[PDB]
């Protein structure tokens, strides 16, 4: 299971991807009110913690960070 | 103890080597920065840089940040910039409120030249909130006599000059204005196969560096 | 709830088909914290006399 | 009258439909230009159109510090206002990706064929730049006093810097220029670069006007870097009462990029320099907006009021023109410039052309003397119109 995992994020990590910056972080907590799908977890259908990162192109995004490196780390 | 200092008028008594000497005689880190001027490309992409700056130059304590042309970071209109300028603008008002203390005042120094008083943060005006703030007021007749001597030791000190003397003949003429003085003085100087700068070399250089030129239209010039 | 919902809190919706995934909590901006925390004084909140 | 007015109603729907013709008279066909030889290029054109991977995108990277557990990587922005990072498809090395330095990358992989020459802004500027200036002083209006006070700062510390250096002085390199249009401010900077036997290179502000926001501050820089680089040259900023020029602290427009450059420029030359006989002129065309910050001397050394070519000035480079042209000798030339106020040597030129062209109207191939009279009357009039109330600006 570990293997099979491991390779999926990595075809992630290549490019191509945006490169933004983290003006704030909030870091809210996991699961808001909410069921729908898979289980409770960092993120996946239902995710906790997120940071606000301001893009360049004067875009906001609050997305929720990956937990290999947590919102709290970031 | 004293926030900061706060110097306007107008310039040209050498608003940036004032600063530059102070902080030398301290042995304080010495930031020549301005709010604005470090925005890459893009207004986004440059609004993180000019703000990542700013902060930076406050850090390091103790230091002196020396902000030149200050006009557009103040924003006394009702109109703003839009841009990386905002950002610096507002943390420049929230460091100021943090900063009334015993302990920021001395370490964290601030030093500012603008050319007006009157396109500063509008805080900055209501009250003294950098203690002494000072106007340079048109050369009075000590500072003229003055600029002369420390130029004459860059050079050299000839017989001839005589800042007391000198000082009565010309009026409202400022430090940077003065340095051309000293070097067109050389000028004359050169000309005539000579090392010695005269007294009537430096009465000479004044007239070349103003707006006047030779050959001039009154029939007593 | 129907109450997640209301004018000038934050949101998450899903990118393709645009329905309410969750609540996300409104932002806080970091100025209007600098605001309510400092006090730019160091004189007596009690009394100034005369005033 | 009658018979002809039905032909008129007609001819108009026939040029209606001629108009959509055009299209189809110049060529039906889909082509532009393409010789035998394009066809043995076409085929490899045909997997770049067939791939994705190509076209190359250009981006810049605006600073270094990005490798982030890869071969590095570093912030390069692309010019559809969005960052991405680069891989190796050639190598990837901190000289290869750089401050300034663009780059060629792909649209759907990123990654990096080849870097491209540091900035957009020095490749153009190269075009508009001219070299070394072959003209002389009988060209800008004759010896002018304005003239010898450049020589002053031109001359003298370029053709012996080791005098200024020794006595304690630094040497001056500065002047601000000012007047009116047509005096002939870069015409005398050049005249003078010529005979000094130094290079001269024009920068126009205006014909760089590559913005994002902030972006017109790096041009300056630039344009400053390059002339730093050329040791014993001048350099003349033509076009600066805007894009480093007047601020606008008191305004409603939503500008800022001419304060940012302004900001940059003032700051470089500011306390000290690093220059090495580059001479630094400013020429302001405009004296409603100007400048405070630059104008003011100190590190920029001298003002010289510009002034207009004088009496024996404008007659000797009259008289050159002159001779080439058919006139006749003994030119009531004289006459008329005593008789008239401040004339320009530009002005003067076209005196000799508006009086050939009196001549060839009264039907001689000699341009006479009273052609000349009428080519005055005409100039001195046209340049004497403007005004801006000079007064209301004294007062205030």
């Amino acid at each position: 299971k570990i293997k099979e995992n491991s390779e999926k994020i990595k075809v992630n990590k290549t490019l191509p991807y945006l490169v933004s910056n983290v003006i704030e972080l909030l870091d809210v907590d996991p699961n808001d009110q909410e069921e729908d799908g898979a289980n409770i977890d960092l993120d996946s259908q239902r995710k906790g913690k997120c940071a606000v990162i301001k893009t360049s192109t004067r875009q906001t995004y609050f997305l929720p960070v990956i937990g290999l490196v947590d919102a709290e780390k970031l | 103890p004293p926030k900061g200092v706060l110097m306007y008028g107008p310039p040209g008594t050498g608003k940036t080597l004032l600063a530059r000497a102070c902080a030398a005689q301290t042995k304080a880190t010495f930031l020549k920065l301005a709010g604005p001027q470090l925005v890459q490309m893009f207004i986004g992409d440059g609004a993180k840089l000019v703000r990542d700056a700013f902060a930076l130059a406050k850090e390091k304590a103790p230091s002196i940040i020396f902000i030149d042309e200050l006009d557009a970071i103040g924003t006394k209109r009702f109109d703003s910039e839009k841009a990386g300028d905002r950002e610096v603008q507002r943390t420049m008002l929230e460091l100021l409120n943090q900063l009334d203390g015993f302990q920021p005042n001395t370490q964290v120094k601030v030093i500012a030249a603008t050319n007006r008083v009157d396109i500063l943060d509008p805080a900055l005006l209501r009250s003294g909130r950098l203690d002494r703030k000072i106007e340079f007021p048109m050369p009075n007749e000590e500072a003229r006599a003055r600029i002369m001597q420390i130029h004459s030791r860059k050079m050299n000190v000839s017989p001839d000059v005589n800042y007391e003397e000198l000082a009565r003949c010309t009026d409202d003429f400022n430090g940077a204005q003065c340095k051309a003085v000293c070097v067109e003085a050389g000028m004359i100087a050169l000309r005539r196969g000579a090392t010695e700068l005269t007294h009537e070399d430096y009465m000479e250089g004044i007239l070349e560096v103003q707006a006047k030129k030779k050959a001039n239209l009154q029939y007593y010039a | 709830d129907k109450s997640k919902l209301k004018p000038g809190t934050r949101v998450a919706l899903d990118m393709t088909t645009l329905t309410i995934m969750r609540y996300l909590p409104r932002e806080v901006d970091p100025l209007v914290y600098n605001m309510s925390h400092e006090d730019p004084g160091n004189v007596s909140y009690s009394e100034i006399g005369g005033l | 009258q009658s018979t002809y007015s039905r032909q008129i109603k007609q001819v108009e729907d026939d040029i209606q439909q001629l108009l959509k013709k055009i299209n189809e008279l110049t060529g039906i066909k889909e082509s532009d230009t393409g010789l035998a030889p394009p066809a043995l290029w076409d085929l490899a054109a045909d997997k770049q159109t067939l791939q994705s991977e190509q076209p190359l995108q250009v981006a810049r990277c605006t600073k270094i510090i990005n490798a982030d557990s890869e071969d590095p990587k570093y912030i390069i922005n692309v010019k559809q206002f969005a960052k991405f990072v680069v891989d190796l498809s050639d190598q990837v090395a901190p000289t290869d990706i750089e401050e300034g330095m663009r780059v060629g990358v792909d649209r759907n992989k990123y990654q990096i064929h080849i870097p491209l020459p540091p900035k957009i802004d020095p490749t153009v500027t190269m075009m508009q730049v001219e070299e070394k200036p072959d003209v002389t002083y009988s060209d800008v209006g004759g010896c002018k006093e304005q003239i010898e006070k450049l020589r002053e700062v031109v001359e003298t510390p370029l053709l012996h810097p080791e005098r200024f250096v020794n006595l304690g002085i630094e040497p001056p390199k500065g002047v601000l220029l000012f007047g009116p249009p047509g005096t002939g401010k870069t015409l005398c900077a050049r005249a003078v670069a010529n005979r000094t036997d130094a290079c001269f290179i024009p920068v126009i502000g205006s014909e760089l006007v590559q913005k994002y926001v902030g972006e017109g501050a790096r041009m300056v820089r630039e344009l400053f870097e390059m002339a730093r680089t050329k040791k014993a040259c001048l350099i003349f900023f033509d076009e600066i009462d805007a894009i480093g020029g007047a601020r606008f602290d008191d305004g409603a427009g939503g500008d800022n990029e001419v304060q940012r450059t302004m900001l940059e420029l003032i700051n470089q030359l500011d306390g000290f320099d690093p220059r090495g006989n580059i001479k630094v002129l400013m020429a302001t065309n405009r004296p409603d907006t100007l400048d405070p910050a630059l104008m003011r001397p100190g590190r920029l050394d001298r003002k010289i009021e510009f002034s207009l070519p004088d009496l024996e000035g404008r007659t000797h480079i009259f008289k050159i023109h002159a001779r080439s042209m058919s006139v006749e000798r003994d030119i009531r030339f004289e006459l008329l410039a005593r008789l008239c106020p401040n004339s320009t040597g530009a002005e003067i030129r076209s005196v000799c052309t508006e009086a050939g062209m009196f001549a060839i109207r009264a039907r001689r191939k000699i341009a006479t003397e009273k052609d000349f009279l009428e080519a005055v009357n005409k100039v001195i009039k046209s340049y004497a119109k403007f005004s801006a109330t000079p007064r209301y600006m004294t007062y205030n």
